């Protein structure tokens, strides 16, 4: 016999995201298997933990066409109580616009865990130096002074035979998760500003090249997390 | 897992819902080692 | 554990500054399998193959810019002779097989010293058409002698200047935007790669398998794996230093597998 | 800590191995490969057709040439041209000119997200009418495959062949909708997101791949060519990645900063 | 009580490859049985597997007229320095066209495994010769010259008690699975060249005709697969 | 084989108040779990059972603004034989409109169970007095002699040391539920009235102040009980 | 339990139907008490 | 087999969804043999 059925009002709609299987319209098909290819990529974290360069501008004032952004932050001779380079932990700032952290996470409606800032000295082997990387919770006013640094979550960094140090910026939010995108500049979305001071000048023997390089990568701690894909943004193929 | 919730039941056997490759005869691994 | 001699055949290559050996994406890139889509029986490995082969890049300098970039595409570098990279028998098994499958193992050479600042970011880079112009034809060596560097732009970053089929006269061509054999330069740090930085080490060591749309690829054809060289600082230093430092690279390949004995290769 | 970025290793790192602190507990895996990918998008828009088709030639197309442009939609998230498989994306700017408008495709949300050079995956399609209560169908081939592009005579009215065959033919009712899910039917293993090889020994285009596709999809009317009128029709096509795998970590697009 | 249901929005599609029955309307009918029937066909490869004529044209330049096409190549007794037949590894080419393994495969999109080319001498039992048979992979160039043909993969046939000779043409394609059809001639499709070369001069003693044939087959390996059907080629009616 | 189903005559009908569920678009979702906060409210007669502030005008005749109503009612000096207070128990009365019983019970149908009266006295610690507390079933005529509160349900307070008395309004119904409003001011919705009568006056030592005030709270039993939610009143939002 | 009545088959996952919180690592309550 | 996929449950009996013939009272075989 017939079953008796009452079909819901929502009936006949396509939904997008729904979790379940269609109908096989070409079943009874084998493909070539896959046992050769290495590298096989369950999660999209994995990549996230991979450092990428980030981006700023090189000089001020003047620079020849302002497209010159640059993988590093050069050092110069010149002391004065500002940080040398500052960016806000802010998942949607051009900072992290072309690293795989910030390119990944943009797809995604929130996020969880830590950020790790790699830095890397280029200069040369007979440079000796030591900065201070800072990482401030949010405020009124971003802090500029070295003293105002020391008061936060900060890390002395010593130029040596190591050329790299990583700097985990720490979780710090009321909520449990945090929005990548600042739509309306809350505290849920922007969590504070990475700060990198010179604690001493880099000193050199003579005939070293002036002005050292600071190398920055990005990347996603192990506990790091995303949550909720959200549409691209299709700008980059206009 | 992928995005399906329906588990309990499934109507078409699994060579005809998905493909299968032919015979020849979490906890994330690291993408690159240092020796 | 700086100091290695790594042993192939009647080839052995030296570096006292060793970082150590990236292997990506499996904890050895020669452990590997007959490839199950040809069934005559390959052409393995055998020990006149089983060693490196060295050729030479272009001089880096102050006025290379940041991003630029060489490109060597293998095996293209082989058949093409790129940088007196000459193969030998490996060459020779390669013009008379239809089909080859190989991984790679990599070690670029730059003669740094104190006094010099700068990096280099050296990647094996899957997959490339950077070997190719926007016209559709491969660089000769003259035209990789001329550039000297290739230089970061608008086209390499959005993949607009990839090689294209026209659309003829029938239609309205169209405005080229975007491609996906982009560099998106902030991010070649995915791939298998070392940065041979001025500060630490004067080689780099990568170690890749085979990899490919098909269990094996045709041997003139194929662009796999690419070896890319790419500035990250830029070269400084003061008056009297060591000007225009050279870039060498040593190329081995691992489990060869060759398939489809024929004659000689000759293009139509 | 200290490290060396030069080592191309850098361990992922926590709170706890500077300051004092713990992990952040876990809480989502929607970053798996097979849940991301496992939603349907816009692939493209096509016409419908009303009589038996002329397939598009291949590149370059010269003048005077009679075929049917905008009626046949590739199964790929790689970029297309004039139904065609193509390695630059094209677009129109400007009105203005004289030629014929080429159809392009791409899934915008997949480059956002691959990421990775290899991909595959079984391909549910979806097919939505933009024009209201339409009754329509579709017709697919496999890659490697070919329309057949003729018409039989029953009772005086022209039938084209694509109303049969061997390959899946499905009717949508009035003001329905078509949805099933398609194999990996390849001759390759995977499909290429990224490629740098060439197809054919001679005069191949580098870094264009042969057979990355599932297929080839296309709408008509399930009338005789007798019956017609002017007004065309549009149809838009809807794709979901089944299954999805990944290999061979790879990179983003670039994101310009003006 | 009604059951809760909802419907799917491919509801109401016919679709022609379904794998699924429909309902019966005339069922209770049992049909006379089929005990005393042999030579029933599972599997469509048992007939691919049975050798069939191959197709060529009878002799250049002037025939009478060009419907004129032979199941075999005659053998002058003229020497240069050419293959006597050649044709290219593609199942869409005009030389499988009318054989079974080129019909049945044509309504197919995608084979493997090895096509077998079986050789018939047609010619008296007095006739010596010896001839070198060679498969060539895909190349820039077809091969022409007998050294040529002597560096790929070949067996010389000898001319004696035994009239046939089998040459299984090797499966080598960089893909799992190969094109029936060359639509663009890529690597996918046209898998190189067989070709016929004379070792030495056919030997006769005298009053023998001149000018013996060799009878040519195609069939399919052992091995031979066929994958994803196709809509035919409606041609053969018009 | 397709499953035959018989669809009933209210397919595709939306329902509010269905008890059942629906499809999920976007599932595998976690939120964050909520073990930290306190106070979670399984029932709303848990707030019923909290006494809160009845309303009644303050003194008559003469009021600066009729909008001075007052949750109290202060008790005069002067004698006369009629309550100082009195209201129907009867839930959508105005002086049940602004507690949590009344609030609550108003979005339902029916109640069953008793009502929980608190008074308390607010006025000096040197002032002795007694008050009769009378509850009346419904009647005729409502009563106003405190002969007539004796001859009802009725308890006397005593004002001393402790300065609250519960009063338990009994539940006395012809039905097992009773109406929340009174649409046709039938026995099924007005329980009669609850009165307040002075027995002895308040007796004070000098230069205290004159005219204390009994503080009024509503509040629902351990045995009440609500049934049938309603459609809201909207008229609080104009 | 709810405004739920067709308890006796369930066809989605729960994780699917509902949202679950994360692992971090009647008789009624009075909501006040006197000391 | 054939092509079919919706294995697990058959609704109507076999004799009226298919035909059967009445009673009276993989590996390929080769279509010739050699004596």
């Amino acid at each position: 016999g017939p079953i008796p059925t009452a079909p819901r009002e929502n009936s006949l709609m396509f939904l997008s995201t729904l979790p379940d299987d269609t109908v096989p319209a070409y079943g009874n098909v084998r493909t070539p298997p896959v046992n050769y290819l290495p590298g096989e990529i369950t999660d999209l974290l994995q990549l996230a933990r991979i450092p990428t360069l980030m981006a700023f501008e090189r000089v001020p004032e003047p620079v020849p066409a302002s497209d010159t952004y640059v993988p590093y932050v050069a050092v110069p001779t010149q002391f004065d109580d500002r940080p040398l380079i500052s960016f806000p932990i802010t998942l949607s700032d051009p900072v992290y616009q072309n690293t795989l952290v910030g390119a990944i996470s943009s797809n995604f409606a929130n996020y969880r865990g830590c950020i790790q800032i790699t830095l890397t000295f280029c200069g040369p082997m007979m440079a000796r130096g030591k900065f201070l990387l800072s990482y401030s919770p949010p405020n009124g006013t971003q802090p500029q002074t070295l003293s105002e640094a020391m008061q936060c979550t900060y890390s002395i960094w010593d130029i040596g035979l190591n050329s790299s140090w990583t700097f985990v910026v720490p979780y710090i939010s009321p909520s449990d998760y945090r929005e990548t995108r600042a739509i309306t500049n809350s505290v849920y979305s922007a969590d504070g500003w990475f700060s990198l001071h010179k604690l001493t000048k880099i000193t050199l023997p003579p005939d070293c090249p002036q002005s050292p390089c600071i190398l920055f990568f990005a990347s996603a701690g192990e506990d790091y997390t995303l949550r909720l894909p959200v549409d691209c943004n299709p700008s980059y193929v206009f | 897992r992928g995005n399906n919730g329906n588990m309990t039941f499934n109507y078409y056997a699994n060579t005809y819902q998905n493909s299968v490759d032919f015979s020849t005869s979490g906890i994330l691994n690291p993408l690159g080692y240092l020796k | 554990d700086r100091v290695t001699t790594q042993t192939a055949g009647n080839t052995a290559i030296n570096t006292q500054s060793s970082l150590g050996v990236l292997c990506a994406y499996v904890e050895d890139p020669t452990k590997s399998d007959p490839p199950s889509s040809s069934t005559d029986q390959p052409t393995t490995t055998f020990t006149a193959i089983d060693r490196w082969y060295t050729g030479r890049l272009n001089s880096w300098t102050k006025a290379v810019k940041t991003f630029s970039f060489q490109a060597v595409p293998l095996p293209g570098a082989f058949l093409s002779r790129q940088g007196g990279l000459n193969g030998g028998a490996f060459t020779a098994t390669l013009h008379r097989h239809f089909l080859m499958k190989c991984g790679w193992q990599v070690q670029v050479q730059c003669n740094l010293t104190q006094f010099h600042q700068g990096a280099l970011l050296v990647a094996m880079v899957p997959e490339t058409t950077l070997d190719v112009k926007p016209d559709g034809k491969a660089k000769s060596l003259q035209e990789l002698n001329e550039e000297q560097w290739v230089e970061m732009s608008d086209d390499y970053r959005t993949g607009k200047n990839m090689p294209f089929q026209s659309l003829g006269t029938y239609y309205r061509p169209p405005n080229w935007t975007w491609g996906p054999n982009f560099i998106n330069p902030y991010q070649v740090t995915v791939f298998p790669h070392q940065i041979l930085n001025a500060r630490t080490s004067t080689s780099v060591d990568v170690n890749v398998p085979y990899i490919g749309e098909t269990p094996t690829q045709s041997s003139e054809t194929q662009n796999s794996w690419t070896l890319l060289v790419m500035v990250l600082v830029p070269l400084d230093y003061k008056e009297g230093a060591t000007t225009d430092p050279e870039i060498t690279f040593s190329v081995r390949p691992t489990s060869p597998y060759f398939n489809g004995l024929r004659n000689r290769y000759t293009a139509g | 800590s200290t490290d060396n970025a030069e080592t191309g290793v850098i361990e992922a790192g926590n709170t706890d191995t500077d300051f004092s602190g713990e992990l952040a507990a876990p809480g989502s895996n929607h970053t798996n490969v097979k849940f991301l990918f496992d939603r349907s998008r816009l692939l493209n828009v096509i016409k419908v057709l009303e009589k038996d088709a002329v397939f598009p030639r291949p590149f370059p197309t010269q003048e005077g040439a009679q075929q049917d442009d905008g009626y046949f939609c590739l199964l790929t998230p790689r970029p297309t041209v004039a139904s065609r498989p193509a390695t630059r994306f094209g677009l129109y700017a400007n009105p203005s000119g004289s030629g014929v408008l080429a159809n392009t495709s791409l899934d915008f949300n997949f480059y956002s997200l691959a990421c990775f050079t290899y991909f595959r995956s079984d391909l549910e399609v979806t097919v939505v009418s933009l024009e209201p209560d339409l009754e329509f169908a579709v017709g697919w081939f496999p890659s490697g495959s070919e329309y057949q592009a003729s018409s039989f005579v029953y009772d005086q009215l022209h039938v084209p062949f694509h109303f049969t065959g061997r390959t899946p033919r499905a009717f949508a009712s009035k003001g329905g909708k078509v949805s099933f899910v398609l194999p990996w039917n390849s001759v390759s293993s995977v499909l290429p997101v990224r490629w740098g090889g060439a197809s054919k020994l001679s005069s191949a285009t580098r870094g264009l791949p042969a057979h990355a596709d599932w297929g080839t999809i296309y709408a008509f009317v399930p009338r005789p060519n007798e019956k017609k009128s002017t007004a065309v029709k549009h149809v838009a096509v809807y794709i979901r990645y089944k299954n999805a795998r990944a290999w061979c970590p790879s990179m983003l697009p670039f994101r310009s900063y003006k």
